[PDB]
């Protein structure tokens, strides 16, 4: 072998998906904005 | 090839320096210096193909700062403009080098001195070669760093440290104008490359916002990047350091001081040729600044009795001469006089230190007498160099003196006449000092000490074959030249330098002379010499000696310590920023003044308020 | 003559550690008044103007109108 | 994790974004925020080919570039009007 | 303090004779004519427009 | 699947394995503490390999739950900035073990008890999305620095600089602090990727930007609060005084870059004069106070203080450039002040003297020494081909192409470089040699000689090809300087 | 004391023995690396302009005459 | 003085001020060496065939690519 089939490789199977890290973190964001609004609602309780 | 002409004299300095015990003192000497002779065949088959071959070559190696739309690359530019300057740097880089293994075969520290030079060749090779103005910038401030080291050979030499450290700050505020011209530049065109801006560089015609008022773009560019080779170029503004720059070893200073650093406050207008036409408001005031230059370093080089010192103020003329010609649009006797002079100073540099080393190592005027025959070759060879300096009639040195103050003569801009009126009376300085070189040295009694006579040794042969071959160039080499660069629309230039059509007087310098004007600075020379003469050889009586009651001592003072411009500019300027930096910064704003709240500000405040609570 | 450090001179160690701390010198003097209010509130006024004022007319050569900032 | 090309995120344009309520949908906004200046590199990079155009340009005429390459120098200078994030006048994108 | 005396008059002659190159107006005393190229002063070949 | 969590445990794993060590194993000790540096600095560069630079979003993200509601939460990630941040952090440390590895047997274990504590600390400063927590490691590197100031100070006099350190940071800490408060209660959350996505209040924006700027005008040295950073870093051990200017003094002007100028678009536009008359007259007036300076560190400092305020300019100035010139001359300052507080703390380790009065005639000696002090000089003297000239180019590119009175006052710092460096430079290694007071020194021998190697192939590296650190990060700061507009 | 100093650059009047040997073998190095910057510039070195008279560099070279258009770059 | 052989039987110095010990043994590797040589060449390997491996994705190719299949299109 060479250091090109050694390498190539193995960064590319290291990279690890960006489509499916950007789509994860669309969803994340998603997620806690909308528990924020539930954080928020549940501090507007009053006490009595 | 073409990588082969800039990287041997690196790859020689760093081998060197790197394995300066492996090699003998003679090793480094016999190995840089072949290298770089190599280096200087390589330019003149560059030459050879290129400015007779018309076909200039470019390249770019690799990407240097590769961020958005600002590309700046470690390209160069072996264009017709490069090459003659390549010949001219390598040529005497070689010679040099040659000339310092018979100077250094006495000085220990020799193996380094060869590094130094080869780290400075490789750094004005970039430079020339450069084709971004960034990618210059890195052999600009190479130029200044080897300077600095050059004249810091002598680590004990305690006047060298100072002299090396003053040159460093002074050519750092020299060349913030032209630091600041890279970014001025790239603000109306967002790139820094030259082909790019060069083939539209007339279009912006806007204006900007300054620190005080708004005025113009390409003259503010033009004015940044002058201000910046002032500090290049020993200009009025910042010239306090070439003067006191010969602290160091001989041999170098024939090549940082007369020959090629000279050349890149000048190269930087040169290569920049289609930018300061477009901007007539820079070309003025260059003028200006350039004879006023000129005629402060003739004038102040006559008092002076040095070897060195009085030589580096012709130098400094004859870099407002050439400034002044780069003013006028007239940038062909610009690197004509350039081409000329790293011959005929280089060549008397050779001379000065052959005469002082063999001496007892005295460089003095009013201590050495006579001593032209115990040695005749030498002083031949700086009797000719003399003679270029002067500009005899067809001489190599006439065909750049007389064409230039022509063409300050036909210009009839309010600079050109001032500056041609300039030039003409600091003609006659200039040929009152070198013949008072000629005569107060070789030509009078000796006036030595009866043991460094004895102690005679004349220049050994490696050191005098550099000398031969610059009195062989600056004897043919103005005539070879003359007709072939300077010869009403010569077409080997191409796009190298570029004038403008409007200011465009070259035909009517010679064809409208009115002959009266033309051969008049043979007169001043010729009542030059008679002065000189008369008042260094037999009128002396009265002449020399002025113990009159007053303004005859301040006279001789004012001249001597050079209008002053070493006391005003460092009480004025330095020594009030040494005060006020320790007792205006560290002490009402940081220590002393704010630090009332840290120790002893607050401290003592919570040892009082926290007391009177337990109670 | 084995020592690797260095003597320590009595003169010197007074004017290294003396400097070191001038809060004592430096807490009500005439010539302090004018340094502080010529050097601290004087000059840094003055260059937030330029600055403001460089701002306002480089606003005004685009046309748009100066920010309050 | 990918294939050996050069990626391709999105060209037409995120339509969850909304200029008249710009904080409306914070899912999108990040989509147009990286849009925009994935769409500013292309007229960045036009900007820099065309600089190299005419720097070849400039390096094969001669001394008749004033008269052979106007056409592509009005197309650097108001390439220049509106690119990347240098000059105060921000480009209307 | 007394070089800055000395200084004043360094620079003023300079200065003193640049004025006086603006009291004797060469620009006028041209013995000839203001250069002129065909095609408008070559304005083809200087910019402008084809 | 070299994730971001075991970069962490790492450090934390080496710390623990060293606490129950017996003081007498003095061999092991060292071994297994520049070990453990050293996997984490291969670690950290492995990172680099499948940093994958194409993304706007984050990269690898580790989320671990801190409050009962996930309402915040350890959420780890890199963007383009903080990688080399990070790689710069863990490459610092082994440097550290290895410039205090000879004196180790005084020191004992807890002197690498705290280097690894604040290593894998400021590992988790940098790669740190969700804001609180941000601050929680941001002050939990004070007690690190505390105890390495304190425990191993050189001089007696240790005891004062350490409590301005201490109390400087501690009153921004809680201003910022306070400003965090009313920005979680307001939105409601304190992650990174919601936070940025909020509609705030314009005059909200101008008194939490003030906020923010009480501390983070602490850790960068500004006009008004610089006092600590000269008093509380002469007066610290070499190994330890070698990252309070390499890592502790970057993370204000990081912090500004990540939690200021996208946080706030519209408070910093029109706060951007104050930031520029504040550091404009600060690079000149600390270069002056420079000047008339007796000590070998203070010099070092006062220099790093003028390269902080000039990056400070290039920061707020957002251009595409500005910020990545604003990031190449952090990362090369953070080599080149490491390299010369080792360079001149060697020095101290032989004479123990610290003035330039005594040094003097140093090239006719160690000429090893003299030849990387020119060189890490000639660096900090801002020449071209090294990595500064790169850092500073950029900055007076985008000051200019803003305002251009801001450029010239940025450049009369490059001016004054050469003023008090150069100087220094040729008053301790190029005077005249004086046998009265350094009757004898020897030179560099294996180990500072192998310090400096990766120092010098780091700077040639990036001074000579900075395309790889700018390819790496492109799209970040594209992204952080469009934010908020859409033109 | 100078014998004391290691001197990296040579010492003042470092003098080896075999000085001619070390200087055969350093200029042999400097060759033998000189032609990868040679042999490596050949793939370089583009002038569109064809000189009127031959040069000596058409044998290593062949970036001449060929990037004629600017249409195309 | 070009042909008399140099009067030094060694180069004067000695290098990292380190005594060459006696004829036969070797140098006596310190504990720090080995773990940071190995680190220093591991660090030169990754650095190397890892730099030189990285697919260049960024946003000045993709950008370039897409910026010349679109500047063909004027019509
Ligand atoms: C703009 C920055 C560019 C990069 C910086 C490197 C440029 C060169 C900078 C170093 C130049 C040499 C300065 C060394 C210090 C000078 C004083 C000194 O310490 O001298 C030492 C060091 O001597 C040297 O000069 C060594 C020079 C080594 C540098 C060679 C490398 C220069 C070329 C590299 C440039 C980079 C190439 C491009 C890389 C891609 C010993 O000299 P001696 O002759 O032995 O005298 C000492 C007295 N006694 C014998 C009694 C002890
Ligand atoms: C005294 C003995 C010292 C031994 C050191 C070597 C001896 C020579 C020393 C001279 C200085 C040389 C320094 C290296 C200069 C390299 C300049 C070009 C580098 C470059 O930009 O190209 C990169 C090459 O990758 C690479 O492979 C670069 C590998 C460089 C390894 C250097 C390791 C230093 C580690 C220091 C860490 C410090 C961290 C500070 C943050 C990738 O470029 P590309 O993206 O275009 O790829 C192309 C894909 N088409």
């Amino acid at each position: 072998g060479f250091i090109m089939e050694f390498a190539e490789n193995l960064v590319l199977r290291l990279m690890e998906n960006p489509e499916e890290r950007d789509r994860k973190a669309r969803e994340h964001i998603y997620e806690m904005h909308e528990r924020c609004k539930k954080i928020k609602e549940m501090w507007a309780l009053p006490i009595r | 090839m073409y990588l082969l002409i800039v990287f041997l004299p690196l790859l020689g300095s760093s081998v060197a320096g790197f394995f300066g015990r492996f090699l003998g003192s003679e090793g480094s000497a016999i190995m840089t210096t072949t290298c770089v002779s190599f280096s200087s065949i390589l330019s003149l088959i560059a030459f050879y193909e290129v400015a007779l071959g018309a076909s200039a070559c470019y390249l770019r190696i690799a990407p240097w700062i590769s961020s958005e739309m600002f590309d700046a690359s470690w390209g160069f530019l072996f264009d017709s403009l490069t090459v003659v300057m390549l010949i001219v740097v390598t040529f005497i880089s070689s010679l040099v080098h040659l000339y310092s293994i018979s100077y250094m075969s006495e000085d220990p520290h020799s193996p380094r001195f060869m590094c130094y030079l080869s780290i400075f060749t490789f750094f004005m090779l970039m430079l020339v070669t450069g084709d971004n103005f960034l990618q210059l910038f890195l052999g600009w401030e190479g130029v200044g760093l080897a300077s600095y080291l050059l004249i810091h050979f002598w680590f004990t030499r305690l006047q060298a440290d100072k002299a090396a450290i003053k040159a460093m700050l002074v050519n750092r505020v020299g060349d913030f104008g032209l630091a600041l011209g890279i970014l001025g530049c790239f603000t109306l065109f967002q790139t820094v490359d030259f082909s790019t801006i060069f083939a539209c560089a007339s279009v912006p015609r806007n204006s900007w916002i300054f620190c005080n008022m708004r005025l113009n773009a390409i003259s503010l560019i033009c004015i940044l990047l002058f201000i910046g080779a002032v500090g290049k170029s020993a200009q009025i503004g910042l010239h306090t350091w070439l003067p006191d720059a010969m602290e160091g070893p001989t041999p170098v200073s024939a090549l940082i001081h007369a020959a090629t650093m000279v050349t890149a406050g000048v190269f930087m207008i040169a290569r920049c040729s289609p930018l300061f036409e477009y901007s007539p408001t820079a070309l003025i005031v260059i003028t200006f600044a350039g004879a006023m230059t000129s005629f402060l370093a003739a004038t102040t080089g006559i008092l002076q009795n040095d070897l060195k010192r009085v030589i580096a103020y012709s130098t400094c003329s004859q870099l407002g001469y050439m400034i002044f010609a780069c003013g006028i649009s007239n940038y062909s006797v610009s690197v004509f006089h350039l081409m000329n002079h790293a011959f005929f100073k280089a060549l008397l540099f050779l001379s000065a230190g052959s005469v002082i080393h063999a001496m007892s190592d005295e460089q003095d005027m009013r201590k050495m007498g006579g001593l032209a025959s115990s040695f005749p070759l030498t002083y031949a060879m700086m009797l000719i160099g003399s003679l270029s300096l002067i500009g005899f009639p067809f001489l190599t040195g006439f065909y750049s003196k007389d064409v230039i103050l022509e063409l300050a003569y036909t210009k009839y801009t309010i600079s050109g006449n001032f500056a041609f009126w300039l030039g003409s009376v600091s003609v006659l300085f200039t040929s009152y000092y070198s013949f008072r070189l000629l005569f107060l040295t070789f030509l009078v009694p000796t006036n030595s000490f009866g043991r460094d006579i004895s102690r005679c040794h004349d220049a050994p042969i490696p050191m005098a074959i550099p000398l031969i071959l610059l009195a062989l160039g600056s004897l043919f080499v103005g005539y070879l030249a003359k007709d072939m660069m300077i010869g009403l629309g010569t077409n080997f230039w191409a796009n190298s330098l570029l004038v403008l059509p409007k200011n465009e007087i070259l035909a009517e310098s010679e064809f409208a002379a009115p002959t009266i004007i033309k051969l008049i600075p043979i007169l001043f020379s010729t009542l030059g010499a008679f002065v000189a003469y008369n008042v260094n050889l037999v009128a002396d009586q009265f002449q020399r000696a002025f113990q009159t009651s007053t303004f005859c001592n301040r006279l001789y003072s004012f001249f001597n310590k050079r209008w002053f411009f070493d006391q005003v500019l460092n009480d004025f300027l330095v020594r009030s920023f040494l005060r006020f930096g320790y007792e205006v910064s560290f002490e009402a704003l940081d220590k002393g003044a704010i630090e009332i709240l840290g120790p002893y500000g607050i401290s003592y405040t919570f040892r009082r308020l926290a007391e009177r609570i337990s109670q | 003559g084995g020592g690797m450090e260095t003597n320590k001179n009595k003169f010197i160690e007074d004017w290294g550690s003396a400097r070191e701390n001038l809060e004592h010198n430096f807490r009500w003097t005439r010539r302090n008044f004018a340094l502080i209010g010529i050097f601290g509130i004087a000059l840094p006024i003055i260059v937030y103007k330029g600055i403001v004022k460089d701002f306002h007319m480089q606003d005004e050569d685009a046309g748009r109108p100066h920010r309050k900032f | 994790g990918r294939k050996k090309g050069l990626p391709e995120f999105e060209e037409s344009a995120p339509d969850g974004f909304d200029p008249e309520n710009p904080y409306k949908d914070p899912v999108a906004m990040v989509e147009m925020r990286e849009h925009i200046v994935r769409e500013k590199w292309i007229q960045i990079e036009k900007a820099k080919i065309l600089r190299e155009k005419v720097k070849w340009c400039y390096r094969v005429e001669g001394v008749n570039h004033y008269q052979k390459c106007r056409h592509l120098v009005q197309q650097y200078l108001d390439s220049t009007r509106g690119v990347g994030w240098g000059k105060d006048h921000r480009p209307i994108s | 303090y007394e070089a800055l005396a000395w200084l004043s008059g360094g620079l003023g002659f300079f200065v003193g004779l640049g004025l006086l190159a603006v009291l004797n107006d060469k620009a006028s005393k041209v013995p000839f004519t203001p250069r002129v190229y065909p095609y408008d002063n070559l304005r083809v070949e200087l910019g402008g427009e084809p | 699947y070299f994730n971001l969590s075991g970069l962490i445990l790492c450090p934390v794993l080496g710390s623990i394995i060293l606490l129950f060590i017996p003081n007498s194993r003095i061999r092991l000790i060292r071994l297994i503490g520049l070990c453990a540096s050293l996997i984490t600095f291969l670690y950290s560069l492995v990172l680099w390999i499948q940093f994958d630079s194409s993304t706007a979003k984050f990269q690898f993200v580790e989320s671990l739950r801190w409050l009962p509601y996930e309402n915040i939460n350890f959420y780890l990630g890199i963007d383009g900035i903080s990688l080399f941040f990070v790689i710069l952090t863990t490459f610092l440390i082994p440097i550290c073990i290895l410039v205090g590895w000879s004196g180790m047997r005084s020191y004992g274990k807890e002197y690498i008890i705290a280097f690894l504590i604040c290593e894998f600390l400021m590992i988790a400063v940098f790669c740190m999305l969700d804001l609180l927590l941000f601050y929680v490691f941001f002050e939990s590197v004070l007690i690190p620095m505390f105890i390495i100031i304190g425990v191993w100070g050189s001089r007696q006099r240790k005891i004062k600089a350490a409590y301005q350190f201490f109390l400087y940071t501690l009153l921004g800490s809680l201003f910022m602090l306070l400003a965090i408060l009313l920005i979680l209660f307001q939105t409601g959350t304190t992650d990174l990727q919601i936070l940025l996505t909020t509609e705030f209040s314009e005059r909200r924006q101008i008194f939490l930007w003030i906020a923010f700027f009480a501390s983070f005008a602490v850790k960068v040295p500004m006009v008004p609060v610089h006092i600590w950073l000269p008093e509380a870093h002469v007066e610290a051990p070499t190994a330890g005084s070698v990252i309070l200017a390499g890592i502790l003094l970057k993370f204000g002007t990081y912090g500004f870059l990540r939690f200021s100028i996208p946080m706030f678009p519209e408070a910093t536009l029109c706060f951007t004069p104050f930031i520029y008359t504040l550091s404009a007259i600060a690079i000149i007036y600390t270069s002056l106070t420079t000047l008339r300076q007796i000590d070998l560190k203070k010099i070092i400092a006062y220099s790093s203080v003028a390269h902080m305020n000039l990056v400070t300019i290039g920061m707020f100035s957002l251009n595409i450039q500005g910020i990545g010139g604003s990031i190449l001359l952090m990362l090369s300052h953070g080599l080149v002040s490491s390299a010369l507080f080792l360079c001149v703390g060697v020095l101290y380790d032989r004479h123990k003297t610290r003035l330039v009065r005594y040094y003097g005639g140093l090239v006719s000696t160690m000429p090893n020494f003299s030849t990387i002090f020119f060189f890490f000089t000639l660096a900090n003297m801002s020449l071209p081909g090294t990595s500064s000239f790169i850092g500073e180019f950029l900055i007076l590119v985008g000051a200019f192409q803003r305002n251009s009175l801001v450029a010239t006052l940025a450049a009369l710092g490059m001016i004054l470089g050469a003023a008090y460096s150069l100087w220094l430079y040729n008053r301790v290694v190029s005077g005249n040699l004086k046998p009265d007071f350094l009757h004898k020194f020897s030179d560099l021998n294996g180990r500072e000689v192998f310090i400096f190697i990766p120092f010098l192939v780091g700077l040639v590296w990036m001074g000579v090809y900075p395309k790889v650190f700018l390819d790496c990060m492109h799209t970040s700061v594209s992204n952080l300087v469009q934010h908020g507009k859409f033109h | 004391f100078r014998a004391k100093v290691w001197s990296m650059t040579g010492g003042p009047n470092c003098r080896p023995k075999h000085w001619r040997r070390n200087t055969a073998i350093a200029m042999f190095g400097v060759f033998l690396v000189c032609i990868p910057i040679a042999k490596l510039s050949a793939k370089l070195e583009q002038r569109p302009h064809m000189p009127v008279r031959p040069i000596p560099s058409q044998i290593w070279c062949k970036n001449f005459g060929t990037k004629d258009d600017y249409e195309k770059e | 003085r070009w042909a008399t052989p140099g009067h030094e039987e060694r180069p004067k110095g000695y290098f990292m001020n380190r005594t060459p010990p006696a004829p036969g043994q070797s140098r006596k590797w310190e504990d720090w060496e080995l773990p940071c040589y190995i680190t220093s060449f591991l660090t030169i390997v990754i650095l190397g065939v890892g730099l030189n491996a990285k697919p260049d994705l960024s946003i000045e190719t993709w950008a370039h690519q897409k910026a010349l299949e679109r500047l063909e299109m004027e019509k």
